[PDB]
């Protein structure tokens, strides 16, 4: 009975300078142990936010996270070329740790 | 959280916000008004398990006679 | 739930976590992580045991808590409050 | 700087086994947990398991316990994952990723290797 994570929007197109929000849903309450990762076209992955809203060292303020219970979201402001990537959420509440399918952002 | 254990003067007390459930070990004396369970003199090595309503604490004193 | 096993013998204190058999066990002492590869080599964690060699009453008394890998210290609800002296012929 | 450097791509036939590696630099290997993550179809991510480098004790996702064997070499700061009884369904990119040593931070991955592509075919 592992926790299923879902990101209903598989792909999103936006414009430079815009602000977008990516939704993430858990099948059970994950008590804010929700993290966000950014994967670049070359396959490199970086941590962005952990525990729903804490920014990881080196991550710019344009990234913010929110959510509670089963509903979470990542908000990315002032979009730039460097932000073109796939964003993934992951729950860290119960083993086995699980990830959603990601949202590919094109700008 | 963890249940606070008070060591005042030479006595040991379990301090709960509400009632104090005895689970096993030293029974102690309930001080209902200040919601604390007096486990007695520390030199008597109080040892037991108590629960505040949830958290549980196991107290283990080994003072070697005073 | 089973109680923590508290073994005080000579100058060594050995604590044994109650449950979680088959799981890696982690520990905290007064809200500080211990049992890993830290500077103090007199503190050892093996299986469900935490060994405190040349135990110091002043620095090592306090709250101890164990939890299985996969769990969070913040969620632990069963603590050990240890106040012990390792005097010769303690009896 | 802090980095996880993984071994190169591997091509293997079904039924074979393959051990891939992950070299840590810039930080104390034994002061953090090492995790392995599988990405198939260039999207779907799955946590496979973790290993405590200091103690050499592993904890697996039941889905991959039969498929993987985790180990570490403390002397060289290298983590290994051996993949067993390979099938084409095991073709994917595998990542090693660091997390905290203790439960206060072992559940989010702060440093990721570049990934190792494994392709199983005949």
């Amino acid at each position: 009975m592992d926790i299923q994570m879902t990101q209903t929007t598989s792909s999103l197109s936006a414009s430079l300078g815009d602000r977008v929000t990516i939704s993430c849903r858990a099948s059970q309450d994950i008590r804010n142990y929700l993290n966000w990762y950014q994967q670049k076209p070359d396959g490199t992955v970086k941590l962005l936010i952990y525990y729903t809203s804490r920014l990881h060292s080196g991550v710019p303020s344009k990234f913010s996270g929110s959510g509670s219970g089963t509903d979470y979201s990542l908000t990315i402001s002032n979009l730039e070329q460097e932000d073109i990537a796939t964003y993934f959420c992951q729950q860290g509440n119960t083993l086995p740790w699980t990830f959603a399918g990601g949202t590919k952002l094109e700008i | 959280m963890k249940i606070p254990i008070e060591e005042l003067e030479d006595r040991v007390f379990v301090n709960c916000n509400t009632s104090i459930t005895w689970v096993e070990g030293t029974v102690g004396t309930l001080l209902s008004d200040i919601t604390r369970l007096d486990l007695g003199k520390r030199i008597l090595d109080p040892r037991g398990i108590y629960r505040c309503n949830e958290s549980t604490v196991q107290v283990h004193y080994r003072m070697c006679q005073s | 739930q089973t109680p923590y096993k508290v073994s005080i013998s000579g100058t060594t204190v050995i604590l044994t976590c109650p449950q979680y058999p088959g799981s890696e066990i982690l520990w905290q002492h007064n809200d500080k992580n211990i049992g890993g590869d830290e500077d103090d080599k007199n503190i050892g964690s093996d299986e469900d045991h935490l060994s405190l060699k040349e135990f110091s009453e002043l620095e090592q008394s306090g709250y101890y808590v164990c939890y299985p890998r996969g769990s969070k210290p913040e969620d632990a609800n069963f603590y050990l409050y240890l106040r012990a002296r390792v005097c010769e012929n303690c009896m | 700087e802090v980095q996880l450097q993984q071994s190169g791509p591997e091509l293997v036939k079904p039924g074979a086994s393959m051990k891939i590696s992950c070299k840590a630099s810039g930080y104390s290997f034994t002061g953090y947990t090492m995790n392995w993550v599988k990405q198939s179809h260039g999207k779907n991510l799955e946590w496979m398991g973790l290993i405590n480098p200091y103690k050499g004790v592993s904890t697996y996702n039941q889905k991959f316990k039969d498929k993987a064997t985790l180990t570490v070499d403390k002397s060289s700061s290298t983590a290994y994952m051996e993949l067993l009884s390979l099938t084409s369904e095991d073709s994917a990119v595998y990542y090693c990723a660091r997390s905290g040593y203790y439960g206060d931070s072992d559940w989010y991955f702060d440093v990721w290797g570049q990934g190792t592509t494994l392709t199983v075919f005949s």
